[PDB]
């Protein structure tokens, strides 16, 4: 089949036996790499389902249920909040985590005060009114981004995955046959150098033997 | 040389049925062709007569004033048969069972080819063209004969069976067929076809792109592949399977004179020089494919233009071809 | 640190309350505010896909992406077009609108494969 | 034994201006050696005169206490000497024409070799070592000179092209090469560096496996390999750029006294160690290798040092790098 265009020397028959063997040792590798990241996948697919379905039904049961306004507190503003923009808080720290020998793009909790706004104090409502978004709300968003922290686990190693898999499939199927079949070829064609030098030397030592002996 | 008796029947049959204008008037092109058959089975010895009577009998023409083209088909088949009788003499082999002075013997022989004033007067001019097909066992080039040949002679038409497998005629290997004239040719393009070689190095440059191209897509696949390297490998594409691929035995691609072969290349590169500009522009090359497959249809099928139509009719159709395809990439692209 | 920030596209219900008492509204030396009022019937469709790219591709500071669910349907074939990894586009219910775990892009592509 | 002639003229013109301090003194190493000039374009037939010469040169010198070095470059020009004699003299060839006593020949050579008590008093004892150059037809090591001269020596310095034209050297094959006196010489280490064949079998060992380990990163990548396994690539890359490759044609690298070779070995050594034990423990190898890139630095230059400030002024890499790191 399909070869590598080089010469038949015995030292290229020892270069592509090692390349061989080099191949198949590396297809077990990225195997054995293939099947932790499918198994870290597997995980990362049933909790980001799991984190999904807490989300949904914690976002709006406490997180959604804001009592600033209107009858619930002193003020009846929809968007008093938004009058006090600032500098971020809440923040994620995108951590480097050691999935499955791969180095993710995951995220943590890593909130700050900011310029510790608040939806009573000076918003008319009292205290009582601010607890929803000050705790249940705060609760959800760092739910939000722990969940993030598995879209992009889930996207990063679908990707490297996808990548090991065609990767291995290519040493299997592309790479190790091509190497085979000039393994092949290299060896037939130092069988026959090795066929003509000894019958060459076979008919002169004949020669020799029956006519000037 | 030491080929199929029916490859001989097959010449005497349709050389008389085919005509040439040469000499002005349409002539059968067997009044002016002489064959030298020694098929496989005739007497292995005479295969090496044959050969020399042919170049003699071109040398002779080529005495003449005449521009001869002698063709060895094949010269493999006569190193054979100097193996044979090197065998049946107990000499001591060279490489592959060969003579030792196999190599002396074809560069001999391809030394009588060329172009060369007559011995005599009134003054004439006249050329031998020696074309020769090798054989090399099992298909490699490694063989003896065609690393004898290829030191010998200039143009290396290299065929691919990959190629020939799937029909695709000629099969020439466009990676290793090389030819040392193109310099040389120059002067006659410059006189006739002066934007000839520009547009042949475009096109082994696209070519090549698209061989490495093929090369990262047969590990990586057709992804992370900029739009520009798509085009490369679409037009790569279209450029094998409607300008180097030509179906010898139909009405309109038996024969593709030069001015036939210019304007195709012309077509083909203006599509690419079309797309390129296009997508570097904005465009998003999918989507422009899909829009102008019309004009994409109509390069691929200039190869169906009879050359029997003549020059003056075939380029005007060619020029409509180049407007229509300028007008349909202005059109798909704002 | 490179890319910290949390980006909202919901009602003023919630990008103004809830999780702004502590995450802000504001960048440190820009007005955009990285959110959208997305007024009911006020806020034109192309303009909300514009603002999605305004979040997810034209600023790189936005770590993450918390569209609500009334943008997303409408702006269903942008986000699901949307295959990059940072901004971590995340689908909320809002109002009455609850989850609906069979039309977000991610736990689309989740159930497509493998499960 | 049929070499070039420009080969014997640098040898004439650099050994007078090259001088030796064995004696006390620098005297031109020229005024120790002597030559045995036989060119190819001289007389095939005296290039096996060129090496009994030479061996019963080295012989006698040996009858008077010397320990007599010699160089016989090369071994397959005598044996194609033979070829060529015993070709146009009738007899049966051998594999690949050479006759059927050329091992015999080679062995018969090579016994010359060895170190003696010289016949006759005073009592004294020298020594001759051969190192014969064997030029492989094609380079291949399978050829019969090439196979009959392994059967006999007991040391093989077999040299890689590919290493020669990165012109890495020297540019000896590591997979290859054998010496069969490393057993006896562990007395000499014994008696004077004993930590040194433990040292040579862990680089033997980290070379063997960089070698099966790059065939593998080649194909499927660096980044898939496990930290242990980068670390080992790197310590072997090290190896090879800095302490195996050693430029013969300058002033710092042109001679490695034993001590620092020794030193060396120890420093790239305990670079590994350290390496191996800060991975093992809980480390990121990536980021370290930034970390340490001075220590690094610092035990690839090791071979810069100069030699002339010999033996305890280039020993403070005793703790100028095994304490600056380590």
């Amino acid at each position: 089949g399909n070869r590598e265009q080089v010469f038949p020397t015995r030292m290229t028959l020892g270069l592509m036996k090692t390349k061989l063997k080099g191949a198949n040792q590396g297809y077990s590798l990225l195997k054995r790499k293939s099947e932790a990241l499918t198994k870290r996948f597997r995980d990362i697919t049933k909790r980001i389902d799991d984190a999904k379905q807490k989300m949904g039904r914690v976002m709006q049961t406490a997180a959604f249920s804001l009592a600033e306004v209107s009858y619930a507190t002193g003020e009846n503003i929809g968007y008093q909040v938004q009058e006090s923009v600032s500098t971020a808080r809440f923040k994620v720290r995108a951590r480097q985590e050691n999935v499955s020998g791969v180095y993710l793009s995951q995220f943590e909790s890593y909130i700050d005060p900011e310029i510790n706004d608040f939806r009573l104090t000076g918003l008319g409502r009292g205290g009582q009114q601010v607890q929803r978004a000050k705790e249940i709300y705060s609760r959800a968003v760092e739910t939000l981004v722990e969940l993030a922290s598995l879209q992009t686990a889930f996207i990063i190693l679908d990707e490297v995955i996808k990548v090991t898999n065609r990767r291995v499939n290519a040493i299997e199927h592309v790479i190790i046959p091509r190497t085979e079949n000039t393994i092949a070829y290299i060896n037939s064609e130092l069988d026959e150098l090795d066929r003509e030098e000894f019958y060459r030397l076979k008919k002169v030592q004949e020669k020799k033997q029956n006519e000037t002996a | 040389c030491g080929e199929r008796g029916n490859e001989m029947a097959e010449v005497l049959m349709e050389f008389p049925e085919l005509y040439t204008e040469m000499s002005g008037t349409k002539e059968p092109i067997m009044k002016r062709t002489t064959l030298v058959a020694n098929t496989s089975n005739m007497p292995v010895a005479a295969r090496e007569a044959s050969i020399y009577t042919g170049i003699t009998l071109a040398e002779y023409f080529r005495d003449q004033g005449k521009n001869v083209s002698m063709i060895a088909d094949s010269s493999s088949r006569w190193a054979e048969a100097l193996r044979e009788i090197s065998g049946r003499l107990g000499e001591m082999p060279a490489d592959q069972g060969f003579p030792a002075y196999l190599g002396a013997k074809l560069a001999s022989f391809y030394e009588r080819a060329g172009k060369a004033v007559a011995l005599g007067s009134p003054d004439r001019t006249g050329s031998v063209s020696i074309v020769a097909a090798v054989s090399p066992a099992g298909g490699d080039f490694s063989d003896p004969v065609t690393t004898a040949t290829l030191g010998i002679t200039q143009v290396f038409w290299g065929l691919d069976k990959k190629l020939a497998q799937r029909k695709h005629f000629p099969s020439i290997n466009t990676s290793v067929s090389y030819s040392k004239y193109t310099n040389v040719l120059n002067k006659f393009y410059d006189s006739n076809y002066p934007e000839f070689p520009v547009l042949r190095d475009r096109m082994k440059e696209i070519l090549s792109n698209a061989e490495e191209l093929e090369q990262v897509v047969q590990l990586v696949g057709k992804s992370a592949l900029s739009d520009s390297d798509k085009i490369t490998l679409d037009v790569a594409t279209l450029i094998k399977e409607d300008f180097l691929q030509q179906n010898g035995y139909s009405t309109y691609d038996a024969f593709c004179p030069i001015w036939k072969t210019f304007d195709m290349m012309r077509a083909f590169i203006s599509y690419h020089d079309e797309a390129q500009k296009a997508v570097a522009n904005g465009a998003n090359w999918s989507k422009l494919a899909d829009s102008t497959g019309d004009v994409k249809h109509a390069v691929s099928s200039s190869k169906f233009f009879e050359p029997s139509r003549g020059e003056k009719e075939v380029h005007g159709e060619f020029e409509k071809l180049l407007s229509t395809m300028q007008e349909r990439f202005a059109e798909s692209t704002d | 640190e490179k890319r910290t920030l949390i980006a909202v596209i919901a009602d003023e219900d919630t990008t103004t309350g809830l999780l702004l008492a502590g995450i802000g509204q504001i960048t440190p030396e820009t007005q955009e505010k990285n959110f959208f009022v997305y007024q009911e019937g006020k806020t034109t469709k192309e303009e909300i896909t514009d603002k999605f790219n305004h979040f997810t591709e034209e600023r790189d500071d936005i770590a993450i992406l918390l569209i609500n669910q009334h943008i997303a349907e409408n702006i269903r074939a942008r986000v699901d077009s949307f295959t990059n990894a940072f901004p971590a586009i995340l689908e909320i219910p809002s109002k009455d609108h609850p989850y609906d775990p069979e039309k977000d892009s991610v736990l689309k592509r989740v159930r497509k494969l493998f499960g």
